[PDB]
């Protein structure tokens, strides 16, 4: 007698349902990792015995997205190919834990200014049964969490 | 000035300014006389800094409440209360923040309302006054100290001030301004004695042989001037000469501990009276007393000799007392006593 | 007036207000609410959020030395923990027509738990508290939040266990409000975060700045051995509700969280057994009813509501034919169930007992 | 208009166009302080004066409405820059389905804009809670009768920095 | 005398004493114990801790050259 409207309030959310809004378009991905919030630590000790522990400045997140290779055009390729020595169309990423149908966002992770730093092609092997999966890494500046 | 145009203005009016450098363990109540003519008819009023005080009193007066507050705010000083003498027992019970009762030239009405809030248990410390006339020296010192209480929550501080504008500062305010500078830099467990209060001089000169008659018993606590540490208060004893509650440091130390523990344990009231709550109470006290011990306030070079906290189901309270809603802790902790006498013994032998 | 499919801009909006969800604190504010459309003048309407209040009721109502305070009291309700918030607009006090029809309209709506009439007039509340006093001892699970005037119970509800009085009027930037609209908010905040078995008596009141009377300890010492439940001011915290007693001086029903635990458990067992009405009155049905209560009381014990250590010390459910009934009682079509529970009481006194001997 | 250009490039739209020196032009008349003091209230003539040092700046930054909200040309042009740049970003979310995933994507496109605007000094608050708020919900800012009409109601509040207009020096011969 | 629901402070308490649990050493001290309520004058009472002794028996018992040593 849990009456599943109470499951939507009280039970934890699984990981296998997520949408990725990449800039102004939604792109289907398989994995999404590295959306951390990390700080440095500043310490100070004197001779009397006082230890002072402080949070430092937060460093940049390194975000890994991976999807499969499809017969159309490679949208992750034309965004990493258009680099001119420091110039890149920086995009904002949203990764939202989603309802089963896709009509509710439960908890989402916002990424402010992401740009690609790597794009690894799949390893071709004649004795394998796998999908060609590209794996892109992104450099950002902050990760925030909105909960609704 | 009246601001009309967006430029830069120039004025040469007589202004004054003092910066707040307050301490949290010194929030005083300045009592004034009911038979006063130049106060606002509000019985209780709140002054956060020197700027708010000169709005309600825009001209320099000479009365005892003005010279107490002007000497308060020029040594840092935070928020403070002007309460008339017929309402100081109510203001302590209502405003929850008061640590000092400063009798600013007031007697025999503050005294009977001091002993009211002490018997009710409001964790305050009183700062009384000596006589405004000169004590002769053939004075019979038990006859001088007969108007004062015998409670361990007060001290007297005899010699009146003669502030540089000519006016007379009550000597409670001289003691209250050395408490502010002591609690900020050295802490509440250090004596307010050798702190130099500025801008005020004692009206009289006191020798060592005069203070030696009054240092026992009910403890006048002289205000003396020295070449070097200029015009400090000299003496740190209370009105009770016992082995426990002598020494104004070790009384104000426990009042700071008793208030800060009950500020932390008010967030654990109306919790279920059970053994997980008793563990969460006695670890909220051990965390407070450990940080207090490691900053030099407690006397012992181990946590076992510095404090103990204990609570149990047949240690401090019984099952008949659990059912009444009572949670009985008992806490013991040791304080540091100051060095009051330095004896030099010279000789011509090596 | 939106016709162009672009994006529109307005510049003098008011900030919106959030609402929470709760099932154990649903109040019925009886105050001087002024409707916009006059069909909801003598009935009870559901106000799911503050946005629903601004559409159905007039939320500005400009003053004339009298000041409208019914719309201000609901904003302090949703700031302190909202709810479905039923309202009954009752304009003047002495109309004994709509006050006589009030307890019959409360029973038609299923889900009122708290009453808490938020009105600054003194004789207005006495007419409301007297009209609702007969419905509190009828086992319906209501709970009145009365307000003291000068430090005593309002005497329409003297010593019933369904009443919690709250003394100091609370001032808003300064109009003085009775605190029942705010305390009805902090019940929904406490029950959502801690449960109904937790005493609602350390919540800092959002919104408001200061009470009208700063209450000392010595006058609370003559008030707390009654159910007066003073709103106190602490300098580090603000305005804290301070006291969790009811009007009943019995050892059983002394505290608010013990009383509202039993009112909430009886309400949820009643909602669970109504599918088992008009079943065949046989021994197979009596075991289906016993298990439905035993499953409910087990999941109260394992979330900390009941004071037990074994789950046979927390509760019991008993039903049978030799036990709790006679054969003449089955034949007239009823089943009789004996349910017992054991609640835990809060710690309201902490004695410190310092020393310096070791 | 030429002091607005040099202010918006170097200092931003939230800074007053006053002490920027426009070059190549001089005022036709000389204006004293006591003349501008009659006009600084109300409808705000906003003098153009010359100074030895910062030569020929505009002197005054007020609008035609003397209210506590919409005084000060900085805080009016600040919101006009915010209101235009948010609706330039939300025009790409028009004709999306009026649903709760879209409302989350709207209010995070605004929080990303207002955070980068806050960290470059435009907003007044040393925390994001005192600098801006954005909220949208199904019974927060709009109702179901308004969802069915195609409306998406946000409400955004944000605090601006007011300039220092009067500097009072108080000299004395006492130490 | 506790009526206000806050936190109370006392200042001249004595430190409490811990008690252990054992089943092989349970003694019967026959000495000059002075009861408070006189029904337990000729019977044997169980004293589970030192707190139980201070409630049932007089634990101060001021001396007069004789000295009470049963509470010590």
């Amino acid at each position: 007698a849990i009456t599943a409207d109470d499951i939507a309030v009280q039970y934890p959310i699984p990981t296998y349902r997520f949408i990725v809004t990449l800039g102004d378009e939604q792109v289907p991905f398989t994995s999404a990792s590295g959306l951390d919030i990390n700080f440095d630590t500043i310490e100070y000790r004197d001779g009397t015995g006082n230890w002072f522990k402080m949070p430092g400045q937060r460093q940049a997140p390194n975000i890994t997205l991976s999807k499969g290779v499809f017969p159309g055009k490679n949208a992750m390729y034309e965004w990493i190919n258009a680099i001119q020595l420091n110039q890149v169309e920086k995009k904002d990423i949203m990764i939202s834990l989603t309802n089963e149908a896709g009509t509710e966002v439960l908890v989402s992770w916002n990424v402010s200014n992401a740009f690609p730093t790597s794009l690894t092609s799949p390893s071709f092997d004649a004795t394998s049964n796998e999908i060609a999966v590209q794996q892109i890494t992104l450099m950002a500046d902050r990760v925030t969490i909105q909960t609704a | 000035v009246t601001t009309t145009y967006p430029g830069v203005y120039l004025s040469e009016d007589a202004v004054s300014s003092f910066s707040v450098n307050s301490a949290a363990t010194a929030v005083p109540l300045f009592a004034y006389d009911s038979e006063n003519t130049n106060t606002i008819n509000k019985p209780i009023q709140v002054f956060r800094n020197w700027a708010e005080f000169t709005v309600e009193y825009p001209t320099p007066l000479e009365d005892a409440f003005y010279t107490s507050l002007s000497l308060w705010f020029m040594h840092g000083g935070g928020k403070c209360y002007l309460v008339n003498e017929a309402n100081i027992a109510d203001a302590v019970a209502q405003y929850d923040d008061i640590t000092l009762i400063v009798a600013a030239g007031t007697d025999t009405t503050t005294y009977t309302a001091f002993t009211t809030v002490v018997g009710q248990g409001y964790r305050i410390f009183g700062l009384f006054d000596g006589p405004k006339e000169k004590i002769a020296g053939t004075a019979k010192p038990d006859e001088v100290m007969e108007e004062y209480p015998t409670s361990p929550f007060g001290a007297v501080f005899y010699p009146w001030g003669t502030l540089a504008s000519g006016a007379a500062v009550p000597p409670s305010a001289i003691a209250a301004a050395s408490i502010t500078q002591t609690d900020r830099t050295r802490g509440v467990w250090k004596a307010p004695a050798n702190q130099a209060v500025n801008g005020v001089t004692p009206a009289f000169a006191v020798s060592d042989d005069f203070q030696g008659k009054y240092n026992q018993g009910k403890a006048l606590n002289m205000i003396r001037t020295f070449s070097g540490q200029g015009t400090v208060v000299w003496g740190a004893r209370t009105l009770e000469d016992s082995d426990n509650w002598r020494y104004i440091p070790v009384r104000r130390l426990f009042n700071a501990v008793e208030r800060d523990i009950q500020k932390s344990l008010n967030k654990l009231v109306f919790e279920p009276n059970s053994q997980p709550t008793w563990q969460r109470v006695k670890a909220a006290v051990d965390s407070y007393l450990h940080s207090l011990w490691q900053q030099g306030a407690l006397a012992g070079n181990t946590p076992a000799d510095a404090w103990f906290v204990q609570v149990g189901k047949d240690l401090t309270m019984t099952q008949e007392e659990i059912n009444q809603g009572k949670m009985i802790i008992k806490i013991g902790l040791a304080a540091v006593r100051p060095a009051e006498f330095i004896i030099l013994q010279f000789s011509q032998d090596i | 007036v939106t016709s162009v499919p672009g994006v529109y801009i307005e510049e003098d909006a008011s900030p919106a207000m959030s609402v929470s969800a709760s099932a154990t604190a649903v109040p019925l504010f009886v105050a001087r609410f002024t409707p916009l459309k006059p069909e909801l003048a003598g009935v009870i309407t559901r106000i799911g959020s503050w946005l629903d209040y601004t559409i159905l009721f007039d939320s500005n109502v400009p003053s004339s030395v009298v000041d409208p305070t019914a719309s201000v009291a609901l904003r302090l309700y949703f700031q302190n923990g909202g709810g479905p918030c039923y309202l009954y607009p009752l304009e003047k006090a002495d109309d004994n027509g709509p006050l006589a029809a009030l307890p019959d309209l409360i029973d038609e709506v299923g889900e009122i738990t708290l009453l808490a009439s938020p009105d600054p007039d003194e004789t207005y509340r006495t007419a409301v508290y007297g009209a609702l006093a007969a419905s509190l001892d009828q086992h319906k699970g209501y709970f009145l939040l009365a307000d003291s005037v000068n430090g005593d119970a309002p005497s329409a509800v003297g010593g019933s266990a369904q009443v919690a009085v709250y003394y100091p009027n609370v001032e808003v930037p300064p109009l003085s409000l009775p605190p029942s609209a705010l305390i009805a908010g902090v019940y929904g905040k406490t029950d959502g975060e801690r449960g109904v078995w937790k005493a609602p008596a350390n919540v800092v009141l959002n919104g408001v700045s200061d009470v009208s009377v700063r209450v000392t300890n010595e006058q609370q010492a003559e008030l707390n051995p009654k159910g007066i439940n003073v709103i106190r001011h602490f300098s580090d915290r603000g305005l804290v509700v301070w006291g969790s007693r009811t009007q009943k001086d019995d050892d059983d029903w002394r505290y608010i969280p013990v009383r509202r635990l039993f009112d909430a458990a009886e309400r949820d067992i009643k909602k669970a057994l109504q599918p088992m009405v008009f079943e065949p009155n046989s021994q197979l049905t009596w075991k289906r009813v016993q298990t439905a209560i035993d499953n409910y009381l087990y999941r109260l014990w394992q979330q900390g509501a009941l004071a037990g250590n074994k789950a046979e010390e927390a509760y019991f459910v008993r039903v049978g034919k030799g036990i709790t009934m006679t054969q003449d009682e089955i034949n007239q079509g009823k089943m009789i169930i004996q349910v017992g529970m054991a609640a835990v009481r809060p710690a309201e006194f902490i004695i410190l007992k310092f020393t310096q001997d070791m």
